[PDB]
């Protein structure tokens, strides 16, 4: 198991994750925070080789990507009219997670 | 690119095995493999802790004082998100391929077009690529990554990560930042304020104190993020707070998390190469390992002149060999494959 | 329908009662329904009496089995404010109840209201001291699972090494009471078998023996659970007092009914 | 208000450490 | 910690710097014997009232 | 005698063989001894033939049961120098052997000499993949127990998630081979029962069916264990190669014997 700096924060206090409406939608938060122009150079002139070496180090250290059993889904509700995932304004697009 | 790093380390292990076979012709397969693995692990630890970490966190681990048997080195749940986001904020839209003579070659796309760089979103889980067919192509990828400047350490993510990350289920594309936020919620990660409090950092009470430089400029990401959280700073999650804290460096929360995690990893490891009690290396061998950098590994496995790479391949400074032609952007690169 | 996950995203239902009691009730209700269906086939005016007998018999059997498997022998319940979980100074207002049966103890922690501190508090945990089962191992597993503080406290109260000797006396009482109840159930089976035989006297004596064994189980449970030194159960600002639960009184009434039925059968045979 | 405003320390030493619940506990 | 230990070991614990969640505090097997003997070497034959 | 502790301070004995095989051998030897005792009661000159039949029958039965419970289907053994335990750089010289059976794998680590590094090295560990048994749980328990490095290595080689798919194929082969062997044992019981009946033809056909099922178990085990991709087992400076063990050849000879006996019985009946 992984360590914890703070006691686990769950909606039910055991395993149920905190989500909407108590927390903002993950896609809305990502669009609000991470949307911007590409091509901004690193202020420390760090290289891409360093970024992917760090990715290799992370793969060496931790791996929490593969799903567990039983299969639990925490789906990301795509807001209607999302430019990338809901271009047709369907309003029911859901990214499985 | 991650595959290129893996190939680099695989070739480094093979090269060390060949070196040890030359030094000890009588050694069997098992002994050669074990000695090569020991040396490669020591080199990997030295490069990751004393070269990559100081260059990418702007923080240096304290001087090694010995092995700590009673220190828990287990990876923390917060470290996963912190390291993942502090690295994903620097992923470029494309990657250059560089020749040994400071020549940036053209990249042949799967459309048969020629671009200036390898598009990241179109190379995910690539079984085969027209411009990646031999070992020399891997060497060119490594040199280009060494010469290319990464993205800015800020809240902005490229579309290759924000919109065209490999979708693990039912979708060829997904949002990596949204997936990371949903992972942090799944792992029960603490709030930004509680995470700061647990690490002894100064409490943040106003939204504009998260990143004073960010609020100084005309970027309204702080106000919009506060609006998304209904102005409740206590509900701000660890990942958005760490993303907003970054300015020229990972934010104090993420920097502290990664620094303490690596300190615990080094001190809590009995097989750390500097731990003289495990008998892995002698003092002279430990000095040799400390002197080894990633540039040495690249020179060794690529079989290239040392002057073709800067002494610290993690940071490119003026005067270093082969400057990048320009800071890469979405312009001029192949369009990401639709989901 | 597919294309989304999971296919059935609704909450998974929880069984609303004890499964052993539910199975016993279902089996005996099925037998009663079959007998009611065949009731018009019972010729003559005897059917009414027949019906009574059948019902009585089934009830007795069911009662015995239920009383042997129900954790309703020593019951107690308080309403308190108590600490809920570790790494949290918040307290919960809840009803804490103890249900000591023959084979173990059921500790109930029901929040008032159930939804407190953004958590559902309706715990009903079981800790068994049956032969071949290690109570200390179960308590250690409960500690590793992270059960709420009142549940862990009441479970540790019944550990074999706890200062107050509730574990030994309750285990002995439950074991021998269960043995006597199984003997009573076997006697009930034999009485049902032999009442069909021409010798009704032996069936009546077997029913009387069933009642006697039920009363003996009652007496043994009372005597073995009364010899215990006073173990003060203090939760929050209140004290939990245990008393003979519904299982004890059901055993009492069923054993008295069987004894009276056997005595009446013997007396009627002697007079007729 | 509740006079006991803190998390009462357990007598058995359990749950003292956040991730190592058996540290310092009885029987460890 | 701050009165008996300095007086009986002639050593003082370093200044408290905070709680360490990742430090194992379990009593070592060597500590049992060490403390037991360092205390038993000072047991008097008799005790005054 | 008392006044000292313990009363019996001698080393506690260890059983010198597998308990299931020992029990099977004891039961069949007891049956053989009873038959030898009653042998003079067998009247006439038939007794010799009778003796043969009895012996054959018993042997067949025993063989089947033994072959169903013996871990001697895929055997291999090497002599190597390997690391022994954690927190120790000392190496041991030992014979490391693998004994893959139907229900699991037995890993043997016998020191040469047994007394090395002031330790007794005669390990014979079992890791079962039988239905209802979790191999991963057993491997985790072995890791927590602290088994020597060769044993842990060979056990991890058979874990369900190990890169080489020995676990799935070996589990399937063992399961269906055991099922076929149980069918053969049932057919042997039926043949023994029906040979006493006047219809000897059906007894002969049942014996032939027993042989057929033994041969089918052999064929299924071979085909299912041959489809596996090559899993290199490398210990120290040597490689462990597995091959069909004594259980496989015992099954072969017993099945061939049963097939030939049934065929001869049918042919003799047809000719006479
Ligand atoms: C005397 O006591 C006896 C023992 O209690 C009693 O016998 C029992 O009777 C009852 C019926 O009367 C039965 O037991 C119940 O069974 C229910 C269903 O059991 C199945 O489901 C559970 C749930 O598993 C899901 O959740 C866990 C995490 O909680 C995950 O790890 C799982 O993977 C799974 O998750 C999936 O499903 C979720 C559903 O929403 C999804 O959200 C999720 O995404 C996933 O898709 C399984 O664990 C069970 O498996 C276990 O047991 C089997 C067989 O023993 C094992 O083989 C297996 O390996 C497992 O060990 C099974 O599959 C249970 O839900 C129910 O459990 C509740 O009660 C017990 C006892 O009080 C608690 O210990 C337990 O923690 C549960 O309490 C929590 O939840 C309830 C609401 O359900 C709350 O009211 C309660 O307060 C508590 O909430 C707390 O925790 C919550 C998180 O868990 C949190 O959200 C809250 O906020 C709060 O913090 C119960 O066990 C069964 O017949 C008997 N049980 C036995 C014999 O063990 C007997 O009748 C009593 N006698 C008398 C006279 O009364
Ligand atoms: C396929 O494999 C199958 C599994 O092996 C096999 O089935 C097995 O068959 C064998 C017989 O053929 C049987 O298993 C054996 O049983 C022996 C006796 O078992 C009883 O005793 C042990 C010993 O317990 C004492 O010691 C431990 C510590 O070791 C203490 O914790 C105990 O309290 C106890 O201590 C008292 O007694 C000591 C005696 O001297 C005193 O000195 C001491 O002061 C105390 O007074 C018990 O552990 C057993 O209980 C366990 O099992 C039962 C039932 O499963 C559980 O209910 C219970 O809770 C326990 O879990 C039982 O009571 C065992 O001795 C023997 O164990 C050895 O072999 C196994 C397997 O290799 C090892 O795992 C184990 O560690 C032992 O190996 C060590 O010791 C031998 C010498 O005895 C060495 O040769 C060996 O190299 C190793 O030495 C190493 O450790 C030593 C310390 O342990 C150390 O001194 C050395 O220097 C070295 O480091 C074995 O288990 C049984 O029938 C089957 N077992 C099953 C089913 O589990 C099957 O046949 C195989 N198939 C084929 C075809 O071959
Ligand atoms: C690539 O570099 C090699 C030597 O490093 C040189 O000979 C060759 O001409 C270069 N290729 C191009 C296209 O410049
Ligand atoms: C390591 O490098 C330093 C100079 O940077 C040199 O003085 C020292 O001898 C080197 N150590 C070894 C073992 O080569
Ligand atoms: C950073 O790299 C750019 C080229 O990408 C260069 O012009 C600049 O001088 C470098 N900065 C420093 C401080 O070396
Ligand atoms: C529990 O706390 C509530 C709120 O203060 C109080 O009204 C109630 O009387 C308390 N219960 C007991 C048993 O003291
Ligand atoms: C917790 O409970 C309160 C009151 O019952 C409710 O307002 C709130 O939405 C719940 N959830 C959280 C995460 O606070
Ligand atoms: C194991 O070591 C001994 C001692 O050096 C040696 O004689 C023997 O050949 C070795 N065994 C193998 C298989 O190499
Ligand atoms: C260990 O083995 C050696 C040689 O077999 C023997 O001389 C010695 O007495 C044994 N015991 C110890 C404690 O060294
Ligand atoms: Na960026």
């Amino acid at each position: 198991r992984l360590q914890r700096l703070v006691p686990a924060s769950y909606a039910d206090g055991v395993y149920q994750p905190l989500g909407e409406p108590h927390l903002p939608n993950p896609r809305d938060l990502s669009n609000t925070i991470s949307r911007g122009p590409a091509g901004l150079a690193s202020l420390r002139n760090r290289t891409v080789l360093g970024v992917f070496f760090g990715y290799h180090v992370l793969s060496d250290l931790v791996s929490v990507e593969t799903p567990g059993c039983p299969a639990e889904f925490l789906n990301i509700r795509i807001p209607p009219g999302d430019p990338m995932f809901d271009p047709d304004q369907r309003g029911d697009v859901v990214l499985p997670f | 690119f991650l595959q290129a790093l893996g190939l680099l380390w695989f070739r480094y292990h093979n090269l060390w095995a060949q070196r040890l076979a030359r030094q000890h012709p009588d050694w069997e397969d098992e002994e050669l493999f074990q000695h090569a693995r020991k040396r490669v692990i020591a080199t990997y630890q030295n490069i990751a802790v004393y070269e990559w970490l100081p260059s990418f966190l702007q923080k240096t681990l304290p001087e090694y004082t010995g092995y700590r048997p009673f220190l828990d080195p287990s990876i923390s749940s917060e470290f996963v998100a912190a390291s993942e986001q502090f690295l994903s904020t620097m992923v470029p839209p494309g990657v250059y391929m560089r020749n040994a003579s400071c020549h940036f070659q053209g990249v042949i796309n799967r459309n048969s077009s020629v671009s200036r760089a390898l598009r990241v979103c179109n190379s995910y889980w690539s079984r085969e690529h027209p411009s990646l067919q031999s070992a020399e192509d891997v060497d060119a990828l490594l040199l280009g990554m060494a010469s290319q400047i990464a993205e800015r350490e800020d809240h902005v993510l490229v579309e290759d990560v924000r919109d065209f990350w490999p979708g693990p289920l039912k979708f060829s594309r997904t949002d990596h930042l949204a997936s990371c936020l949903q992972r942090g919620r799944d792992l029960g990660l603490p709030s930004y304020t509680k995470a700061r409090a647990a690490l002894g950092l100064s409490p943040i009470t106003r939204w504009q104190d998260i990143n004073p430089a960010l609020s100084r400029s005309n970027d309204t990401v702080l106000e919009a993020t506060a609006a998304l959280y209904n102005q409740d700073l206590s509900w701000l999650e660890l990942l958005p707070g760490g993303l907003l804290e970054s300015h020229r460096d990972p934010g104090p929360l993420f920097s502290t998390i990664v620094l303490e995690q690596f300190v615990r990893l080094r001190d809590g490891d009995r097989y750390w190469f500097e731990n003289t009690r495990n008998g892995l290396f002698s003092k002279k061998e430990i000095e040799e390992i400390r002197n080894t950098t990633l540039q040495d590994v690249l020179v060794a496995v690529i079989n290239i002149d040392p002057s073709a790479l800067q002494p610290n391949v993690f940071v490119w400074h003026k005067g270093d060999p082969c400057p990048q032609p320009r800071q890469l952007s979405t312009e001029g690169l192949p369009a990401c494959a639709p989901s | 329908l597919g294309h989304t996950f999971p296919f059935y995203a609704g909450p998974k239902p929880t069984f609303p009662m004890d499964t052993t009691l539910a199975s016993i009730i279902m089996i005996f209700l099925t037998a009663l329904a079959t007998f009611i269906v065949i009731l018009p086939g019972i010729r003559g005016k005897t059917r009414l009496f027949w019906l009574l007998r059948v019902v009585t018999s089934l009830f007795i059997g069911a009662a015995i089995l239920a009383v042997n498997f129900s954790s309703e022998w020593s019951v107690g319940q308080v309403s308190t404010n108590t600490s809920y979980k570790a790494f949290s100074s918040e307290w919960i207002s809840a009803d804490i109840g103890l249900q000591v049966g023959l084979g173990g103890v059921n500790i109930t922690l029901t929040g008032t209201p159930v939804q407190q501190l953004n958590e559902t508090i309706n715990y009903n945990e079981e800790f068994t001291w049956r032969l071949g089962e290690n109570y200390a191992e179960e308590y250690a597993k409960a500690l590793e699972k992270g059960l709420p503080d009142p549940v862990l406290y009441l479970a540790e109260k019944f550990t074999p090494r706890s200062p107050c000797g509730l574990y030994r006396q309750y285990r002995l009482a439950g074991h021998y009471t269960s043995a006597m109840l199984w003997v009573a159930f076997l006697c009930w089976l034999l009485a049902n078998v032999m009442l069909s035989m021409p010798v009704l006297v032996y069936g009546g004596y077997m029913l009387l023996a069933t009642g006697i064994f039920q009363l003996l189980a009652l007496l043994f449970f009372s005597m073995a659970t009364s010899l215990t030194s006073p173990c003060p159960l203090h939760l929050g600002a209140s004290v939990l007092h245990t008393h003979h639960g519904p299982a004890f009184w059901i055993t009492l009434t069923t054993g008295l009914l069987c004894v009276l039925l056997g005595l009446a059968m013997a007396v009627a045979h002697r007079m007729q | 208000q509740n006079p006991i405003s803190w998390e009462v320390q357990r007598f058995d030493g359990w749950y003292n450490n956040l991730m190592e619940h058996r540290w310092g506990s009885k029987g460890s």
